[PDB]
């Protein structure tokens, strides 16, 4: 949900990189080297160009934050292996604990049962 | 053979600048003769493509970081579950001594 939020974020650019080429194409923007005044065009072209520069920045800061970059496939493949193991260990610890607590509970309950008046 | 990703990110970072320059020219911020204009457009399409193939080839390595992120998460949960059981036993000690 990052490499895809990147991928996702990179579609917008593709979309604005066409949402632009469209203007440039559909407004004789090629002929810049009913018609839209030479001002509106520029205000528009800048309004998009600038917007695209900000996307380029974002897409990097994201590629930097993108996880796994530095790490190897091996440095990971074991890290998973470990976590798998250290995880079993922790559940056996959980189990045990649970048992010990329920024993404790059984103890308390027994006590409480013997304080009751009525057969 | 390791499918080096430290590399794939290099490229990705390159294509990106390359894509930005090439766009900077199409727009007119940078200078370029009109018999190139369309080649710029050529380059942008091709650029955006390669980029896609990269991010595309980056999912495996992505997936792993996700697993390693889940395991981490649940391992922290269980640990907590125990430390929560522990507390109760300590509060029962307090409650017992008043």
């Amino acid at each position: 949900d990052r490499l895809t939020q990147l991928q996702i974020c990179l579609d917008q650019m593709t979309e604005q990189f066409c949402a632009t080429l469209n203007y440039i194409d559909k407004n004789h923007g090629f002929e810049r080297l009913t018609v839209v005044p030479p001002e509106e065009f520029s205000n528009t072209i800048d309004e998009l160009s600038t917007d695209i520069i900000l996307k380029t920045r974002q897409i990097n800061k994201l590629i930097d934050s993108l996880p796994g970059v530095d790490v190897s496939a091996e440095e990971q493949l074991r890290k998973i292996d470990m976590l798998q193991k250290k995880l079993v260990e922790v559940e056996d610890e959980k189990i045990e604990a649970i048992k010990k607590k329920e024993k404790l509970l059984r103890h308390v309950d027994s006590l409480i049962e013997d304080f009751v008046d009525g057969i | 053979e390791s499918t080096n990703y430290q590399y794939k990110i290099q490229e990705l970072r390159k294509l990106l600048k390359s894509l930005l320059l090439n766009y900077l020219e199409l727009i007119g911020v940078l200078s370029i003769n009109p018999d190139m204009y369309e080649r710029k457009v050529e380059n942008i399409r091709t650029i955006l493509v390669n980029i896609h193939h990269l991010l595309n080839e980056y999912r495996p390595h992505q997936s792993r970081e996700s697993l390693i992120m889940l395991l981490e998460e649940q391992l922290e949960y269980k640990r907590g579950e125990i430390r929560e059981i522990e507390q109760v036993c300590k509060q029962v000690h307090d409650k017992l001594t008043s």
